[PDB]
């Protein structure tokens, strides 16, 4: 339809949501999974030595 | 109410522009000429859905537990795993930026597109009869401005990474030697690689825009051109089919962004 | 006025070309789907899943053309 | 070069490294260079050309088989 | 006159292209169906069910083009 | 006068297209029929049944595309 | 001026399209028939029986077109 | 037209679509979340058992 | 008058389309024939007989269109 | 004025051809994807990855065309 | 004067359709010949003989078309 | 005036043709890339390299066509 | 002035269809040549010539139309 | 006047049909090339030589057409 300065404003609206995510959402959520995965892996290590 | 259907369908295609110079509403009947006329509703539901997304994710990012997770945690970690798999498939660099960018794109576009499943007349009815606003359409993705905004973000990101990883020398090489490999062809190669580069973000934005614009436009027509006892039989199957489009057009924006960046760096 | 008949002509061409494209694309895709089903009859529902996924892509443009043709044919006229 | 085995039900007919071979496959003559993608076919009775490393050509007569 | 004349040209092109699309698509689809059948015939009822599933998806848009050709001929006169 | 001398063109185009759609559609379908038959020739009567099952679907739209051509030639024109 | 020329044009499109369709459909069907022949060199009679059977269906509507193009150019014009 | 009748037409389709979703779209999502919660319960029961 | 040229156009279309169709149908048929021949070099006379059999069925309609084009150019025009 | 006569036809041409192209291309590519899946499941995710990689390029020019069609049909006329 | 103008377009379309037909048909045939040649080199001359035999049938209808095209371009220029 | 409406129509035809060409060509190419991938996935990166190489060759002309379409549509207006 | 314009169109249509016929006709042909090459790298010197020997025939008519297209485009003006 | 618009039309037809021809022809050729290269990954360079050679013949008439289209659109 019509180009509008809205195209510029949406660039402002966009970037911030990237940074707030990058800092305050993604790493904290990756840790939540990976720590549980580590616990299950060391569980397997214990299972190994348990019979060894 | 003097609604000739062809004018009812006319109203629905009208955005609510804010004339910055007068800082005032641009009325539908006369459209002022200028580049300085923000589409208020489309940006408004853009930022509202983005805020809802980041709020709901902080509601877990700060409270998540590596125990047996809650039913609400399960869903967000599901989406996290899906996105992380998508990235770890097609990309192998170290840069931290890619994964959260993909997450934002996916969820934000999914919600914007999801907007279009709301009955067409609901919020436009409320917003003018309650709040007196003259025009309202409430799907953000259905406007060139938002989609080209996101795509021209991705474009700058492509340029940034394509320099950061192989510098101006390799970049001028790629912009000249491919496809034909002989220095004599470089005057042509400069153009063809140019278009093949610029097209990518344009193609992305226009794909999303066109799909959602047509999705909206079908609902408008169905509701404005049929009697009460018939609108359902065509509106229902369209919405069922449209679920798949609202999904795929977010997924593909995510995946193509991932691919363009991973290909620019690697 | 000379304004109107062109509209129905244009809508007709739009929807004709869209019908050709969508029908033939879906025929190709479905034919490969059926040969796959013949090879792996116990997997049929998974292949149906992938088939619907890809058909959602296929029908992207043809449904755009349908709407705009219909808009011209009724919303302009 | 790649390693080639020509074996019968009874005895090993050839072994060692090869540069290339040419075979009369069931569906037409054929030629295998190194790195060739995995393939399976019957072959008609007739000679199979070998060129052993360093270009030493030789013909083996095969009464048929599977390649 | 001409206002009532070109309508037939438009409806003709519309339904002709719709016919080409439906015919070619269903032909490809049925050909693959027969290939699958001939390779393993005991499976024919299941493959026929899948074929009749896909066939409606093929016919979806051509038939709306056809309906609009009918409309242009009769209702727009 | 044009008001009828150009309706023939419309009827021509319509069933002209419908002819190639119906021809090739059966041409492709018939092809896979003969291919399967030659592999398992004893099975023809079963496959020949299925060929007729779908053949009616291929020609559904073309036939009405022929009728409306004639109807234009004789009912309006 | 606006009468006779255009009837030759309508017949021309009718028959050109019918020719494309008939030719290519029969070509496809014949190609499959000939490969069947090359694989079952004993069954040429049975395969050709079925070939003529189906070819009878292929060329129906193209002839429905050809005869009507003739009618146009020789009865009407 | 009467804009009234259009909204009355919309509501019917909207409710029908909502029911279709309720009985064909939401169930499989609850099933996937159930399945992931189930899997994590199994994994972490298996881990404590291995330590012991 | 002007009309003396348009019949050239009608013949041009009616004949060029028959050229397209005849060339392509015969191409497909001969391709499958050459394949069968390369497989069965001892059978080429039988295969080639059958090839001419069905090639006569293919190129029939093209000849009708070509004859009509010749008639319209030389006899009528 | 005449602009809103002709430009709708322009848009219809643009979008119909874009629809043909995108639908046929995606049909072919998805067909090869499906026949890859049935040949070897446990690769479905990997082949789906590569399928989307390729599909991204198919749609480029068709999508540019659709965008410009919408632009002219709504921005200009 | 339009007789001096349209009759260039007439030959144009004749020659264009003839060109496409001949080129596509001979491409298909030559491809099926070449893929046999790669597989059965000892048959090369026999297959090439059969190839010219069949290609003589391809160019016939296209050659009718090109001769009349040149006739119109020069004789009744 | 009269110029602009035809300049838009010409851009439409040019870009629609460019779209069909690019889309179908890249689809034909991606099909072979995918079926090569399905038989031996470990070669995926080498095949993807070859594919992104040849895809530029196929993309050569269509991008010129669309560039000149934009030039006509906007720079000349 | 009048007479020039329409002949640039007739020049186009001749080279337009000649370009498609040649490019695709040779694309099909070259494809099988490369298939042959990969099966028998020892025969590339042989097949390369048989490619050319056949390549000359396919693009005969396109070469003609390109010539006469240039003629009308410059000589006939 | 009524003149120049039709010349742009002729150029557009030439160049669109050139796009169709060149793109589809190289698509077919490149597809067969990719499958051949997947078959014999050692001989990729030689097959690339063959591919470029025959691709030169593919694009000939399309390149002539593109040249004439640019001519007509600019030189007249």
């Amino acid at each position: 339809m019509n180009l509008n300065a809205t195209i510029l404003g949406q660039a402002i609206a966009f970037v911030l949501f990237v940074l707030f995510a990058m800092k305050y959402v993604w790493p904290p959520l990756m840790a939540a999974i990976e720590k549980r995965q580590k616990e299950i892996a060391d569980g397997l290590a214990s299972a190994e030595r348990a019979h060894k | 109410e003097n609604m000739t259907p062809q004018d009812y369908i006319g109203h629905h295609l009208n955005n609510l522009q804010l004339d910055l110079r007068t800082f005032s509403l641009v009325d539908p009947q006369n459209p002022p000429a200028t580049f300085w006329t923000i589409n208020i509703d489309s940006m408004f539901f853009s930022v509202v859905l983005g805020l809802l997304f980041l709020v709901l994710f902080r509601s877990v990012a700060k409270k998540a537990t590596s125990g047996v997770p809650g039913k609400f945690q399960t869903a967000i970690e599901l989406v996290i795993g899906f996105v992380n798999g998508s990235v770890k498939d097609m990309y192998h660099g170290k840069s931290k930026l890619i994964a959260p960018l993909a997450l934002t794109i996916f969820v934000w576009v999914f919600l914007m597109n999801l907007m279009d499943l709301l009955p067409i007349d609901l919020l436009p009815y409320i917003a003018e009869h309650v709040l007196g606003l003259p025009a309202l359409r409430v799907v953000p993705s259905a406007d060139v401005n938002v989609t080209l905004s996101m795509a021209l973000g991705v474009f700058i990101l492509i340029l940034f990474y394509s320099i950061k990883m192989k510098g101006i020398g390799g970049f001028t090489k790629e912009l000249t030697l491919q496809p034909f490999n002989h220095w004599a062809f470089i005057p042509v190669n400069l153009i063809l690689e140019g278009v093949s580069l610029l097209s990518k973000p344009v193609s992305l934005g226009l794909r999303l825009f066109g799909n959602m614009y047509a999705g909206e436009l079908i609902f408008i027509l169905i509701a404005g051109l049929l009697p009460w006892w018939s609108q359902w039989i065509l509106n229902v199957p369209w919405a069922i089919f449209h679920i798949l489009i609202i999904t795929l057009q977010a997924f593909i924006f995510m995946v193509l962004t991932i691919v363009y960046l991973s290909m620019a760096s690697e | 006025n000379l304004n109107m008949d062109l509209l129905y002509m244009a809508a007709a061409v739009m929807m004709g070309l869209a019908a050709i494209g969508a029908a033939i694309g879906i025929g190709i895709l479905g034919g490969k789907f059926l040969e796959g089903a013949a090879r792996q009859p116990d997997l049929i529902p998974l292949l149906r899943t992938q088939f619907f996924i890809v058909m959602g892509l296929v029908d992207a443009i043809p449904m755009i053309a349908v709407g705009l043709g219909l808009y011209v044919m009724f919303a302009v006229a | 070069t790649y390693h080639l085995d020509v074996v019968s039900a009874e005895q090993q007919m050839f072994s060692g490294l090869v540069e290339k071979i040419q075979v009369t496959g069931s569906e037409g003559e054929l030629g295998i260079y190194p790195g060739h993608a995995p393939l399976l076919t019957a072959i008609k009775p007739g000679m199979i050309r070998i060129v052993k490393q360093h270009g030493h050509e030789e013909f083996i007569y095969l009464s048929g088989g599977i390649l």
